């Protein structure tokens, strides 16, 4: 890319998140978020980095969105909570008018591009939505299916993604548009998709199939401490068998580690994350 | 001069998570302030029932900034309920995750979350559009600077979070501490990746931020004239020392009215007449805390509740610590208070209580620390030993209590579990931004956020600037103070 290219707007919108989706995406090694940022796309509203605040920020974000109709990209970071009539997220007040994440969801998700659900809140309910819980908190594309709003979703998933995800979807989407337009390349996007709405590229792949510690798994040799890095972690709950990310090859942070190497996967990606995974300490 | 004018600010940005902030205004001051907190998960209900080990991942979710403080507080509760006994090096190298993750959140709040209150970003988004009149008051060599070190800072800060993966395995969210320790032993190879980060991450914090804090700030003098508040503390104290547990990097007390005190636990009520959450749990102490949301509530404004101390309303975070624990100052911060200040110091009291409890001291405050830190991490890296145990594997009680107590980047954090059938009864949270971004108690107290706005100079109402930059100064994250 280039300061002076072609980078299309983007709204990123905060549900029932942690920030965790922001900041992984912080993390990006190549390209780099500055690269990111200035070459690629438009961060026209992000409420964690953007300059202006309250409905000063809203009302840029709606005036961009006017002039883009059918052409932004919404990134959504959380579940979108529908008990209480919405108040259990409220994401900004413009007019004297409190907006909530289910009416930001309606304004904006018709009108957008594509809606890309990053994290597994966002894409599958996730820890928001798990027993316990009492918000309704609800996946991006449950809602904006009972809301008859028809705009197509990727998922994007993980407890947090790995930067790569993020960044690599975006990247796999502006080059199917680049080379189809907007619909045909969004066609060229959803080919690629698996049942849960997961690229694969990056979740195409099991963990446990791939891992280095495979041949323990199958000789029945399991680690009975944390600490012994020769074993299979299966006993101590590793969640591998039954997870579809490419953790075990591009790994975590600059690829100084990962979760299998460390500790267990817990199945972050996964749609019945957390409680489909867990307990996260035993099999 | 001039009469009131009430201005809404919804949402406040560049914190973490969702806060309105509602201040009245007259004659260009604030004199009256309620700050809302909008978004509720319910993590102490989520938890119920599960098997507690479960707890130190599921807590990391309330917030992806400082998950590692979450994930200590909960080890350490877990600890103390299963009577678990953390190897040396395994409390050392807790120590390393959770103290590389300070550096990041130091330098990720100042550069990326506060500078652009004094700096002027490039001429694309996120950077503009913004307020016409900013009060952007650097020289364009100093403001240049600025954008210079925040482009640097994006790669120091996730090279510090390189740091926390080495032996926590991925950031956010650590898989690398559990109950009885830390999943794996630091190698000796391991440990030379670990310094080598660590050394740009330390010449990028006395080269570039601690520099650059002390110098902006000496271009907004008048900013360390307000937001004082109620001048009034609390650490809970952080980094365990040795295995005693009665020895820490960051020592407990209260500070409040001009005066030391010390922590006592049993003194925190929880308070909910402007919160969100059912009348009959008003008043209880974190062991018998109970979360039920009531959002339709009338006369509450926040999903946070109202933490009092001994009925005292009390901030954290870097100053409330500094201020409590008194070390020296920095090298450079001594230079540079007496050069571009005409200050003379050693320690960082000597700022003077005034300067010290205001919006820019607050600032300089997490500087000061980051810097502290430093010498903190490089003292665990000669105390590790490569290739020692770091992990005990306890079983899970059927019936126990604990609590944790840490530090996070923000402030003040406990976490108490409770099991009874070897599940999770109840887990209760009293975090950081809690402290400092809460709403009204139930005898019309402010919090210490909505206290220290009042004050804040408004000169103009069209750019009403300072109202944001006084709360940013405060490091908030939302997701945190509500759980
Ligand atoms: S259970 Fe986990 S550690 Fe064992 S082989 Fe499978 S993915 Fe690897
Ligand atoms: S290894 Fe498992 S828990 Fe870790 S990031 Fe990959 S899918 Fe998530
Ligand atoms: N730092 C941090 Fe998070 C907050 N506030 C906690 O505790
Ligand atoms: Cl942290
Ligand atoms: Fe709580
Ligand atoms: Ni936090
Ligand atoms: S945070």
């Amino acid at each position: 890319g280039t300061l002076t290219g072609e980078r299309p707007p983007v709204f990123w919108l905060q549900g029932q998140g942690c920030t965790g989706c922001s900041v992984t995406l912080l993390n990006s090694v190549h390209p780099s978020i500055a690269d990111v940022l200035l070459k690629v796309i438009s961060l026209e509203f992000h409420p964690t980095v953007m300059a202006w605040e309250g409905e000063h920020a809203i009302e840029h974000m709606r005036k961009v969105a006017e002039k883009f109709k059918g052409k932004f990209f919404l990134v959504i970071e959380g579940s979108v909570p529908v008990e209480a009539d919405g108040k259990y997220c409220i994401i900004g007040e413009a007019n004297h008018h409190e907006i909530s994440m289910v009416d930001a969801l309606k304004e904006f998700g018709p009108n957008a591009a594509a809606v890309l659900a990053v994290g597994t809140c966002a894409a599958y309910g996730g820890i928001p939505a798990a027993e316990g819980s009492e918000t309704g908190a609800t996946a991006v594309s449950k809602f904006l299916g009972d809301n008859g709003i028809k705009t197509p979703v990727v998922n994007i998933p993980g407890c947090p993604p790995h930067p790569d995800w993020i960044v690599g979807t975006v990247v796999l989407a502006l080059d199917a548009i680049k080379k189809n337009g907007l619909e045909g390349g969004l066609a060229e996007v959803v080919k690629v998709l698996d049942s849960d709405g997961r690229p694969t590229p990056f979740f195409g792949r099991n963990i446990h199939e791939n891992c280095p510690y495979l041949d323990k798994y199958d000789e029945g040799v399991m680690s009975a401490t944390f600490t012994d890095k020769v074993g299979c972690r299966y006993d101590l709950g590793c969640k591998g068998p039954m997870t579809m990310a490419d953790c075990f090859e591009r790994k975590w942070n600059g690829g100084v580690n990962w979760c299998v190497q460390n500790a267990v996967c817990i199945g972050c990606v996964e749609p019945d994350f957390p409680d489909g995974k867990s307990p996260f300490y035993q099999a | 001069a001039t009469g009131r004018t009430t201005i809404a600010i919804d949402p406040v940005t560049r914190i973490e998570g969702h806060l309105k902030a509602e201040v009245v205004v007259e004659n260009g001051k604030v004199v009256d302030a309620r700050l809302s907190g909008g978004m509720y998960r319910g993590f102490e209900t989520i938890l119920r029932g599960r098997d507690p080990r479960d707890a130190s991942q599921i807590v990391q979710r309330i917030c992806g900034v400082c998950p590692t403080a979450h994930s200590t507080a909960s080890v350490l509760a877990l600890d103390e309920a299963f009577g678990a006994k953390v190897p040396n090096n395994g409390r050392i190298t807790r120590n390393l995750i959770f103290g590389a993750n300070y550096l990041q959140s130091h330098i990720l709040h100042f550069y990326h979350l506060s500078a652009q209150d004094f700096v002027q970003g490039p001429d694309t988004a996120p950077f503009v559009p913004r307020f016409p009149k900013s009060d952007l008051r650097l020289s364009k060599e100093l403001n240049k600077a600025g954008v210079d070190q925040y482009i640097e800072a994006l790669e120091v800060r996730r090279i510090c979070h390189e740091m926390v993966a080495l032996f926590g395995g991925r950031m956010p969210h650590v898989q690398g501490q559990v109950v009885g320790g830390a999943t794996e032993i630091p190698t000796k190879e391991k440990l030379v990746e670990y310094a080598a980060r660590f050394k740009k991450v330390r010449d990028f914090v006395e080269q570039k931020y601690v520099p650059v804090v002390y110098t902006i700030g000496s271009k907004y003098k008048d900013m360390f004239k307000v937001g004082q508040g109620f001048k009034a503390a609390l650490c809970v104290g952080a980094f365990p020392l040795d295995n005693s547990g009665k020895k820490h990097l960051f020592m407990p007390g209260v500070y409040a009215k001009g005066k030391d005190m010390p922590f006592d636990p049993s003194k925190i009520k929880e308070y909910v007449k402007y919160s969100w959450f059912a009348e009959e749990t008003t008043g209880l102490n974190y062991k018998e805390g109970k979360t039920i949301p009531a959002p339709d509530k009338a006369g509450a404004y926040s999903f946070v509740k109202a933490p009092r101390y001994d009925g005292l309303s009390l901030e954290v975070g870097p100053l409330a610590r500094m201020w409590v624990n008194n070390p020296e100052l920095s090298p450079v911060g001594k230079k540079l208070l007496k050069d571009l200040f005409g200050i003379s110091a050693k320690k960082f009291r000597d700022l003077g209580e005034e300067a010290a409890f205001s919006l820019m001291g607050r600032h300089v405050a997490r500087a000061e620390e980051t810097y502290y830190m430093l010498g903190a991490i490089e003292g665990w890296l000669k105390e590790i030993k490569a290739g020692e145990d770091t992990v005990v594997m306890p079983a899970v009680p059927a019936s126990a209590e604990g609590t944790g107590f840490t530090e996070a980047p923000r402030g003040s954090l406990l976490h108490y579990v409770k099991v009874k059938d070897s599940k999770i009864d109840n887990y209760q949270i009293v975090s950081a931004s809690l402290w400092n971004c809460n709403p009204r108690d139930d005898m019309g107290q402010r919090g210490a956020v909505e206290e220290a706005l009042i004050g804040i100079p408004v000169d103009d109402i069209q750019n009403p600037v300072n109202v944001a930059r006084l709360i940013r100064a405060f490091d908030p994250x939302l997701g945190c103070a509500v759980h």
